[PDB]
């Protein structure tokens, strides 16, 4: 009961570098597509596969291929991938094709950013800020605050940890990365979030916070010629103690 | 315009023999078939040279896509069917679907499927509901109408979709569709009088025998509308002459609007 | 399982007229299932170059087909359509009239 | 063949929201609504292709076909709504044409407003400092900086649910020796009752 299952969920890849997107559905449905969403644009329709043995171009083919492997997998290839490539890639099922009120059912989703060079990729920098003192006695309130800063592409997830369990009430991720520099095509991206517990969660000495970044870089085969450190993905991480004072 | 339809056929075989296809797509407006599909070549091709003409490949391409996809949800349905009815052997599975423009600009829309060349289920578009013919075929219509969507789709189509399409047809084909060649007719002996009548078309006619003004139905043997292979078709109308009595008979003919009257001297 | 019988019928395009180009059709409908076997015949053997319509469908869900041949009618020579179906023990000849 | 729907669209919670999509195509099978929650997969809505109204619970969508016409109607709004409303159209040749969506914007109601702008504390491992502007009214607009060294990040609305509790923020940061909280969201439109802790 899995539905659509695509991967990856985040890829960095050079002019020139080949690439397969994976795409299986559970689901016994016949048809299977494959999207691109861009910016100020409804998603367009690259290859689809109204059954099984059966493939043909969408809207948009042209640099990619498909395969409808077997019923359930349909996979899509980016042989030699462009920038013009860069987008989120949907991969879809419906139980039949050719009938008017059948659903699409979509997977997660697939970021792909394509660069002519690797050197503009940067992990994020990761940093806590404990509440104001002000903010708990305005309103027994205590807002925690974590920067993640310099990062590109905008490929991250940022997950608060309290007490080594992971929390989602009380926390406000922005929901889109600032560009530090606007006006810049390949500007690193800054991201804030926001944790707020009452002023009594937050006086306890035991209770420890923890803002923690995955962001999805570079590989092993992906070569790195920089002075910096080759930016892997990796976990980049920041962490404060509850204060009783 | 004289009334015209536009259809589409499908035909599945469980276990067909050893060239016969699975599944096979055909169209028609009015009698000229339009368009053809089958498993075996796995494409849609025109069957009308006004329709290769006036359709460009996209049009082509794309519903060979969909007829791929309709070919194997006829081989799940008529499996199905036969796991049902616990039929061995080979057996037929049948769709018809169309609309007619009639010649006062009213429509109607029609979609019912066929096992084994038999009624199976019946749409009914303006109750929004499917007429069974038995118990395999009840279950289906329970499943097809609990998706509600699908009918209303089909509703549209039948009353919307299909006649537009049938009209832009009816303008791609309409110096084939819309013309008129009006037939020739003659009286012979053979006793019975034979009213023939051959070079027509539209293949729509109406003949029949009158004796002293009065109409035979019931005395008067009606022959096939058959086409000639020409584009044109043939037809004609048998009456028994009494050998004790004279009488007045004449045959009537009507076609696209003019009627004809051969007396018998 | 009901089968239904072709029904066969021989005639010309035109009214025939000996030394006259002509074409002779057999027009089997109302059958089914869609398997069928159609000959044409000159003097009881078969005719080589024959023609037929693709398989056509009819609205009470039998099937129909045209087999046609170009023909010159000559009094001595007799012609006949010879159809096989499943409802028919052995081929059936209908003669042209 | 174009299918048109606005780009972005704000209204209050628990109020009422109307999203409109026109649609010019070659033949119509029907037409679809979905749901996009950023960063996530659309989700089936609903589907039209008779005129009318259909209801499925707090969602309505309704259709014309002879003006080429339907909107998506949200009834409640509530924060959870925030999302993109697509909407798609089945062509006569069964191609779904999609709308580039609507993005909705949902104004929390904020039963007691408290705007403050707070110091947060230095880390010892960065060199900013960082700045809170927080629990304003839903009317107030965060802009962006004119500072190319200082950052501010757009308004969040945090949900505490152990109190029922929701709140606006925004976020601002800079490494400069000049920049202070008190005049960090000066570019902002804030309200007058702002408060200011004295620094230290
Ligand atoms: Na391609």
């Amino acid at each position: 009961n899995a539905g659509v299952t695509q991967t990856p969920k985040f890829q960095v890849l050079k002019t020139g570098q080949s690439m397969t997107l994976q795409c299986a559905q559970d689901m016994n449905h016949n048809s299977m597509y494959w999207y691109r969403q861009d910016p100020g644009m409804g998603l367009r329709l690259i290859y689809y596969s109204a059954s099984e043995g059966t493939t043909d171009k969408g809207e948009v083919p042209n640099g990619y291929n498909v395969s409808r492997l077997n019923k359930r997998e349909f996979s899509l290839r980016l042989e030699s991938a462009a920038p013009s490539q860069t987008s989120v890639y949907f991969c879809a099922s419906s139980v039949w094709t050719g009938e008017g009120s059948g659903e699409l059912f979509f997977g997660e989703g697939s970021r792909l950013t394509v660069l002519e060079d690797l050197k503009n990729v940067f992990p994020p920098e990761v940093a806590v800020f404990e509440p104001s003192e002000a903010e708990i006695s305005h309103t027994q309130k205590a807002t925690l605050v974590c920067l993640a800063t310099g990062f590109y592409p905008d490929h991250v997830e940022l997950s608060w940890w309290v007490n080594g369990k992971e929390v989602h009430s009380g926390v406000c991720t922005d929901p889109q990365p600032l560009k530090e520099q606007p006006a810049l095509n390949d500007s690193r991206y800054a991201l804030s979030s926001r944790l707020r517990v009452s002023a009594t969660f937050w006086q306890n000495p035991r209770n420890h916070f923890r803002c923690q970044v995955q962001f999805y870089g570079l590989s092993e085969n992906d070569e790195w010629t920089q002075d910096r450190a080759k930016p892997v993905t990796q976990i980049v991480s920041a962490e404060a103690w509850g204060r009783a004072d | 315009m004289r009334t015209h339809s536009l259809r589409y056929f499908r035909l599945g075989v469980s276990d067909p023999i050893h060239g016969v296809p699975e599944f096979i797509s055909v169209g028609y407006v009015d009698s000229h078939p339009i368009t053809t599909y089958d498993s075996v070549t796995r494409q849609k091709e025109p069957r009308a040279p006004w329709m290769a003409e006036n359709l460009a490949p996209d049009h082509w391409e794309r519903y060979t896509q969909l007829l791929r996809g309709w070919q194997q949800m006829f081989k799940v349905e008529l499996k199905r069917l036969q796991r049902h009815y616990n039929h061995s052997g080979s057996h037929t599975y049948q769709r018809m679907i169309g609309c007619e423009l009639l010649e006062d600009g009213s429509t109607t829309g029609f979609l019912q499927y066929a096992y084994d060349g038999q009624d199976f289920l019946i749409f009914n578009k303006d109750t929004l509901s499917w007429l069974a013919v038995d118990n395999v075929a009840h279950t289906i219509k329970q499943a097809w109408e609990a998706n509600q969507h699908e009918l209303l789709y089909q509703k549209n189509w039948l009353e919307e979709e299909c006649i537009a399409w049938l009209k832009r047809f009816l303008e791609y084909g309409k110096d084939t569709l819309q013309r008129t060649e009006p037939p020739l007719v003659r009286v012979n002996r053979k006793t019975a009088l034979f009213c023939k009548a051959h070079g027509f078309y539209p293949p729509e006619i109406y003949m029949t025998w009158m004796k002293n003004g009065e109409e035979i139905v019931q005395e008067i043997d009606y022959g096939d509308i058959l086409p000639s292979g020409d584009g044109t078709y043939q037809a004609w109308a048998s009456i028994e002459l009494d050998p004790q009595s004279s009488n007045l008979y004449s045959c009537h003919v009507e076609h696209s609007g003019v009627h004809m009257v051969l007396q018998v001297p | 399982m009901i089968q239904r019988t072709p029904k066969i019928q021989v005639y010309s395009r035109h009214p025939a007229e000996n030394g006259k180009s002509n074409f002779l059709n057999c027009y089997v409908s109302g059958f089914h299932p869609s398997d069928i076997e159609v000959d044409l015949l000159k003097n009881g053997e078969r005719i080589e170059k024959v023609e037929h319509s693709d398989l056509s469908f009819s609205k009470d869900w039998s099937f129909y087909l045209l087999y046609y041949t170009e023909f010159t009618p000559t009094e001595k020579d007799e012609y006949a359509c010879r159809v096989n179906h499943v409802t028919l023990s052995q081929p059936k000849i209908v003669k042209w009239d | 063949q174009n299918i048109d729907q606005p780009t972005e669209m704000t209204a209050t919670e628990g109020a009422i929201v109307q999203i409109n999509c026109t649609y010019q195509t070659s033949g119509f099978n029907g037409l679809f609504w979905y749901q996009q929650h950023a960063g996530e997969a659309p989700t089936f809505l609903s589907y039209n292709v008779l005129d009318g109204l259909e209801e499925k619970g707090r969602f309505s969508s309704f259709l014309s076909r002879s003006k080429g016409y339907s909107y998506l109607l949200l009834k409640e709004l509530q924060m959870k709504d925030s999302a993109s409303y697509l909407c798609a159209v089945k062509d006569s040749n069964y191609q779904l044409i999609w709308g580039a969506g609507t993005k909705l914007i949902i104004k929390p109601d904020i039963q007691n407003p408290d705007p403050a702008v707070y110091q947060l504390r230095d880390s010892k491992s960065s060199d900013k400092s960082v700045c809170l502007f927080t629990d304003f009214d839903s009317q107030t607009n965060v802009s962006q900086s004119k500072d190319s060294d200082v950052y501010i990040t757009d308004k969040c609305v945090l949900d505490m649910r152990s109190m029922d509790f929701k709140s606006n923020s925004a976020v601002a940061w800079s490494n400069k020796s000049d920049f202070a909280c008190a005049n960090a969201f000066n570019n902002s439109i804030i309200p007058e009752d702002t408060f200011f802790p004295s620094p230290e």
